[PDB]
């Protein structure tokens, strides 16, 4: 029934604090834990008057988890559930996975085994990491790694924030992301992806603001995510379990990575304008300028979409708005796939931050999907890697951290067959 | 006589709430209350769907099978939800994955024994059992897989009592799921070989029939369900009422199935007029046959006009002339001699109850066994191959302990089923 | 085209029952890392206190001649017996 | 007729409080008060368990034997605790060590004479004595040892009056002690050779039957005890009521014991439904036999379905048709011809009281003599050997003046007892 | 019914003052003796206002017993019952047992014969000593010695604080502990053991505090002990007499030493957090990081456990929580033992110091047991001994105190068969 969550890496933690915020916000549970089953699949009723968090937090520098235990919400989690390794983060996979990151893992696991026990027939762990980091790429790599073995019998949906197409940060980023992909690939169930840059566009083009603090992108994913777990694990006219996803969403064992998209992104101050039609939002979903991912459907044929709706929506409206789409053709779906549209309908409309910059409509569409499109995104990220590896660039930083020419070269070959995979499962009939 | 409803899956379940929402009122049974029946006739035959315990608590004798708690916990936490004895709820808190294989071989196979258990507690209730009603959708786990199992077991336990199946065959235009043809082809397979009366409904054949035959602009699911439940009430329950010429599941079965496949029908209700205005009352009778026998108005997706009929059963229920009934049916059989198959001198099976749908003056359920439904299993069967060929989302099945020969089997079977049905269209 | 061989379908029976038609379970490398893990789940699924002392500690052959220690010994559509301490009573398992 | 209860040990004692808690209310006897009896029938036969002194003080005629003060000083310092005449309390302030040997040969052997003394004061009470009720646990000192002695003496003093024994045989899964099989094997030995009716209850057969047959989530001991005491009331006291067809300890004995071992039974109560909801009232009768004869619901650990029956005694107590009773019993005897042994044309002993359990409409105590209980003494006997072999905590016995041949004796005896019981399962 | 107690050695006296504190604290008897049978098995209703203790205190330096007759509680005991030998303590067995300790014994006994008479059918003497001391090892050795003969017909449960595995104090410690074991072995009924160091861990890991004063460890044992006598000798739903223990707890005459463990050890300040489940505490009992003894179940198969519960507990909850355990297997119980679980249920929940650092739950589990584990602890403590004896080290300190090469060498051989004993009764089937 439930779904634990492990927010790994400063980022996965910032995004975590965010997604975690939106939560209580739409569940009437003040930062003090108290509200005045349903949603029990994400919150344990420690008694008692409180709620607490049904997740954990893993960063190797204290800085970021520290800030959580300062700002209201400080009261929300258990002093315990926020894991730290005073040591060093290191923007390098190796160190975070092998060398350092190792020391903490046990302890980490312990919670996802201590928190996994306390519950009642769970469904999986929504993992939150930032592909191109040290604690986010490496660590998790083995966290998800140690999970796939300790609970192979569950769902492993990892929600990632993969490398901005041109606006990356770390100098090595690809090293860290070609490595988190190959190690997690054979361990995840469904990997959701939200592109940091391609989200900015949305903040520039669909909300207008050249002042987007990280604290915003987080509010956004913090939204799209709320549409995944939160509301879905919440009763409705067309419920969709976590398993449901991976089933209706992955055509093949590769921990396939769909893309997250939201429909109503419109800025407060617009807040009064006449609302958008069920048809418009539906249509907005097929626009490559509103998908939290720089993977513009440049050719990538969709192969399965899970249209999660929430708010006031008439099933016919959908079983029509989608019909219209199924026949737009310029939206070309894979061949071997007749119908690939999982319509998920929830009741409770979205819930926008009291005064951030999100419109606040009475219905939204968080559609996610597997698109032969990422054939690109992976490509462009793989190429990166080579260029540097081709010269070993910052290689001495990993080797000296318990890695080898193996893990790199052998994780490169890995993704290679991910460029062929995402190519074969499509483009051909 | 008697029957024991079966709410397999969510859909089949969601509908349960509507089938029982209705039926009850068509039998004066309030939530937990008793028989408030405006009349005294809505009681002499109730047994068919309830049981005597208290003296005001006639509890629906159905089964609620589902591997997703939230669902039954929405049906049990709403309106009439508190009438079913908890014993009826055979849940499977497991992961109700959308896999036919996950609810037929791996996950459902466990919850089965704890179901059959009850399906026996209810069967061995009392008097004499007739058959079981089965609701579900052939486009999911708990529906096509686990419900299609429930029957394969039922039909081994009482190959005597009948088995009506109400299936929500995967609507064309848009599929409310992705593997749909997988979960479907696999369940139809099980159907063509266990239940002996299937009434296939299409969420979009309904919309249409519900947005143009009922100017209804916002046809919520509740509605569709409601319309459907309206037909299944005319069928069963109805005939368990008096009538100049009454029939019952068997008559319906023994007059509608020329060849053992089991064959699937397509239900159609009579007075289907928009609220206020339309309330034309043009219901003398030629108006009902006018209705029932038109293309649109067939809960099925396919259009009768696209293939002969083998049998038809106008199960009317409202005081009328065995003459203006028996007569009309004829002209109808002659104006359309074209499509009505010939090797059956009188395809039509006129049935006639007395008391009508509570608030109406005259209605008539239509249960057609037309060869037109060929053009649907075709559809389904197509979708399969186009995706089977590439084993699309097959790993979710096999990885659940399935077989590459299992899918082959079903398609073929159900695919042949298309073939045969044509053997009569010609 | 990756290499694979799916799991293994077996019919597990509890030694000394001659009544319960055992329970079917699936076994692979992705589900159970070892026999101990399988046995762990087996205890829960076969959990009892009449035919199995502590539920399920070991898995024996349909005849009970030898107990399986490695998953590699489990073949598809196989028949196994659950043991812990009690001896084999040889019953109409597959009969 | 009459009987004189015996609360051996703590358990047997703790239960005394529950057996008397009940029984009294089933006889309108308040703490020290008299007969408030809602009726007038709960008095004409009380004698069976009380004595006339004052005129409002009918004192329970039982014995409270225990070598641990605190216990009886908890039963005597609580609710109904102040109804027993102090003379009844035969305490042994000694060290009530958990050794069968410490309460049967060394410590208990002393306190015995001061017990028999009273067991005679009560027997020679008045009218005619029938037998004695004995409660205890076969997993401790004051229970298995000292209580098992109390009987060996009783059965020498009146080899005429009967001896029902209510033993709390060591539950499987988890034992509430360590030497358990030692204290047990040793007491069963004494049982198979003195008492002639034993009703074996299992703290975990109860939990189960109390946590799933009574959605009861926190089954305190008081409960278990309470459930048990519910059965022992249906047995005795009950039959000492009128009935179309009434029986009494002997009938029960003379219809249930084919072979002198004494044989042990397994009691089962009838209406065992959870409070609010479940209050289904499905108690016409087929519902009671449905109950009583299922696996779960047998206070024993073993499951009947695992071995034929020799005798059965449905001691019903609530107005019913000697037809729907005598009848049901039959089908039951034919649906399960498999397990019910054949060399007894009518295994079942139908008994029928009239007045039911105070607040209920219809109940029926079940006393089964099935060969299934073979698979329990086996258990016990196993545990012994596995530990005897190494003389585990044997020094606590021998060091108390015991014998290495004593343990041998018991095991064998009780071990053979397993053997025999199979002689009929075949 | 009662159980006298003889707190021997400064430590046994400090721990004594502690265990003695917790007492009145949960019996409403202010330090003035007055409260405004039940518990009479530990307190005599002397005069017509007071509650004079039911024990004695034996130290050869005044310092420690002196402090008792300064700090409130000063009023609690009888000026008499606190025995002292102004002379010298000496961290050496010999001197304390033979030479000096001898002089006092008579007098000592006198009280445990004067206090043993005054009562009504007692059950035994809960002895409190510190294995590796002078007054604690030696003295008692002959105290328990002189008891086993004067009251062989009772219970002799000695509650010891055996040598920290690596953090010992005295330089000789082992000499003093291999000697208190061999001399008491043939005299005790059941010897409870609480490891001083392994308790610190609990103060570091399960309560968090690097500031643990001896006064704390004492509050702890002061707790686990309260669960033994206090509450148990106190009415309940499943009473357990002292005899009960030794019976259900010792498989063999060796004064077998079980280990004390407590369940709810959580620090105040945590005091508000939602309480722990009956299942969790039960489970906490099978964790080698919560047992007041550095004898981590490294292999030691339990052979009998006496789960003493107190507070709000449903017998089924137990007769289930234990069932779950009986089938964890990784908790392997001895062979020759089918079921070795003595479930002791009390009513009154625990009673935490007003403001120490103990959580204060409404239910706890003081489980003690005999584990083939101590095969270790004894081993590691025996070896110690040899090393020094091998060179006579501080031998001249005992010899010159009325001992001989005999008592050492012959007490070494003693324990030797305690390393074989604790080995044979287990590890084999
Ligand atoms: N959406 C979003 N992206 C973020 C956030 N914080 C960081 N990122 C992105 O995630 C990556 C940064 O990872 P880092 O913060 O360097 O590292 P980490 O993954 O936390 O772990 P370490 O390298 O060991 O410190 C960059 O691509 C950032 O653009 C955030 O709050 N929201
Ligand atoms: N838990 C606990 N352990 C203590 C306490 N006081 C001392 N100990 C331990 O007990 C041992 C100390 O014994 P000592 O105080 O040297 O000696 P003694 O046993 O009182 O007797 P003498 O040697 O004659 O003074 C060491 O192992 C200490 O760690 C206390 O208050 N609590
Ligand atoms: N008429 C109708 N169709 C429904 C309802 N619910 C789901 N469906 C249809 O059922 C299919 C989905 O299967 P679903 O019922 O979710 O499967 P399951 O719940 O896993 O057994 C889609 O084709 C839906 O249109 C309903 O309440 N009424
Ligand atoms: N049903 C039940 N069992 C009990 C009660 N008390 C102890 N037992 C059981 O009795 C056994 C222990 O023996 P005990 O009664 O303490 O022996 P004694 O007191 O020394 O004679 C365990 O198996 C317990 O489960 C009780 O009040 N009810």
């Amino acid at each position: 029934r439930e779904c634990i969550s492990i927010h790994v890496g400063q980022a996965g933690v910032q995004i975590g604090n965010a997604c975690w915020e939106l939560y209580c916000l739409e569940h009437g549970i003040q930062p003090d834990g108290q509200m005045p089953d349903s949603f029990n699949t994400f919150f344990s009723e420690t008694g008692a008057g409180k709620h607490v968090p049904r997740a954990v937090f893993v960063d190797l520098e204290p800085t970021v988890i520290d800030e959580v235990r300062t700002g209201t919400y400080r009261q929300l989690f258990h002093p315990e559930q926020l894991i730290t390794g005073k040591e060093d983060a290191a923007n390098n996979y190796a160190r975070g996975h092998y060398t350092i990151g190792k020391e903490i893992i046990d302890l980490v696991l312990d919670r996802i085994r201590k928190l996994a026990d306390q519950c009642t027939g769970l469904q999986g762990f929504s993992v939150f990491h930032s592909f191109g980091g040290g604690t986010g790429s490496g660590f998790t790599s083995l966290l998800m790694e140690r999970l796939s073995v300790d609970y192979g019998k569950k769902s492993k949906l990892e929600f990632s924030i993969y490398p901005a197409p041109q606006v990356s940060t770390a100098v090595v980023e690809p090293y860290n992301s070609i490595l988190t992909t190959h190690t997690t690939l054979e361990h995840s169930d469904c990997a959701f992806m939200v592109d940091n840059e391609a989200i900015y566009d949305i903040c520039r083009r669909n909300l207008d603001i050249e002042r987007p603090t990280y604290t915003n992108l987080n509010r956004l994913i913090g939204q799209i995510v709320s549409s995944i777990t939160a509301s879905l694990r919440f009763d409705g006219a067309l419920n969709v379990d976590l398993t449901e996803f991976q089933t209706n969403l992955v055509p093949y064992p590769r921990g396939h990575f769909p893309l997250a998209t939201y429909a109503p992104v419109i800025s407060a101050e617009k807040a009064y304008h006449e609302q958008l039609s069920v048809a418009e939002i539906t249509n907005a979903c097929f626009e490559p300028a509103n998908q939290m991912v720089k993977c513009d459907p440049r050719h990538g044929k969709y192969m399965a979409c899970c249209l999660l709706y929430r708010g006031d929506v008439v099933p016919k409206d959908v079983n029509a708005a989608i019909a219209t789409i199924k026949t737009k053709r310029t939206i070309q779906f894979v061949d071997w796939c007749p119908t690939g549209f999982k319509v998920g309908i929830n009741y409770e409309p979205p819930t926008v931050v009291p005064g951030g910059d999100l419109a606040k409509v009475q219905r939204a569409v968080c559609m996610l999907s597997n698109t032969t499109a990422i054939a690109e995104a992976w490509a462009r990220l793989d190429h990166k890697f080579d260029l540097m590896y081709a010269k070993r660039a910052f290689v001495h930083w990993y080797v000296g951290e318990g890695m080898e020419e193996g893990e790199f070269s052998e994780a490169r070959e890995d993704m290679a067959a991910l460029e062929k995979d995402y190519e074969e499962v499509g483009v051909d009939s | 006589r008697e029957i024991v409803h079966i709410q397999a899956g969510q859909c089949g379940n969601q509908i349960g709430a509507k089938f029982w929402e209705v039926i009850s009122d068509e039998h004066g049974i309030d939530p937990t209350g008793s028989y408030h029946g405006d009349s005294d006739l809505q009681l002499e035959r109730i047994n068919v769907y309830y049981n005597e315990a208290a003296g005001n608590k006639y509890v629906p004798r159905a089964i609620l099978v589902d591997l997703e708690p939230g669902t039954m916990d929405s049906v049990r936490s709403g309106p009439f939800g508190q009438i079913f004895r908890p014993d009826n709820f055979v849940f499977g808190q497991s992961g109700a994955g959308n896999n036919w294989a996950k609810g037929h071989y791996t996950e459902g196979a466990e919850l089965v024994d704890s179901v059959l258990d009850v399906v026996r507690k209810e069967s061995e209730s009392c008097d004499c059992l007739q058959g079981f009603q089965l609701t579900h959708s052939l486009g999911g786990g708990t529906g096509s897989g686990m419900g299609t199992l429930l029957i394969s077991k039922i039909r081994e336990e009482y190959p005597d009592r009948i088995m009506n199946t109400f299936s929500v065959v995967p609507s064309p235009k848009v599929s409310d799921t992705v593997v749909e043809p997988y979960n479907a082809t696999l369940s139809v397979h099980q159907l063509v070989e266990n239940t002996d009366e299937t009434y296939c409904i299409d969420n979009e054949a309904l919309y249409d029939i519900c947005f143009r035959t009922l100017k209804l602009t916002t046809p919520t699911y509740g509605d569709l369900n409601h319309l459907v439940s309206a037909t299944m009430s005319g069928v069963t329950t109805c005939l368990r009422f008096p009538g100049q010429l009454n029939a019952d599941l068997r008559k319906l079965a023994v007059n509608m199935v020329p060849f053992p496949r089991l064959h699937f029908f397509m239900p159609g209700f009579a007075p289907l007029t928009s609220r206020g205005s339309q309330q034309y009352r043009a219901l003398t009778v030629p108006e009902l046959t006018q209705q029932m026998f038109d293309a649109k108005n067939m809960m099925a997706a396919c259009d009768p006009r696209h293939g002969r009929y083998l049998t038809v059963a106008a199960v009317f229920r409202g005081r009328m002339s065995m003459k203006e009934v028996d007569e009309q049916m004829l002209n109808v059989q002659n104006k359309n001699s074209s499509y009505f198959v010939e090797w059956i001198p009188n395809n039509v099976k006129t049935a006639v109850c007395d008391i009508p749908p509570r608030g109406l003056k005259m209605s008539a359920t239509f249960i057609g066994n037309s060869t037109a439904i060929q053009e649907l299993f075709k559809r389904i069967s197509e979708q399969f191959t186009a995706m089977f060929r590439r084993k699309a989302f097959l790993h979710w099945y096999t990885g659940e302990g399935m077989d590459e020969m299992e899918f082959t089997e079903a398609e073929s079977n159900m695919n042949d089923l298309v073939s045969e049905y044509q053997q009569y269209q010609d | 085209l990756s290499n694979e061989k799916k799991a293994k379908k077996v019919r597990f029976y509890r030694n000394g029952d001659r009544y319960f038609k055992g329970i079917v379970y699936a076994v692979s490398s992705d589900r159970f890392r070892s026999f101990d893990a399988l046995l762990a789940d087996l205890t829960r699924s076969l959990s009892d206190n009449i035919n199995l002392p502590q539920g399920v500690r070991y898995i024996y052959t349909i005849d009970g001649s030898r107990k399986i220690g490695s998953m590699d010994e489990l073949e598809e559509g196989e028949s196994y017996v659950c043991s812990s301490d009690n001896f084999f009573k040889k019953v109409e398992y597959t009969k």
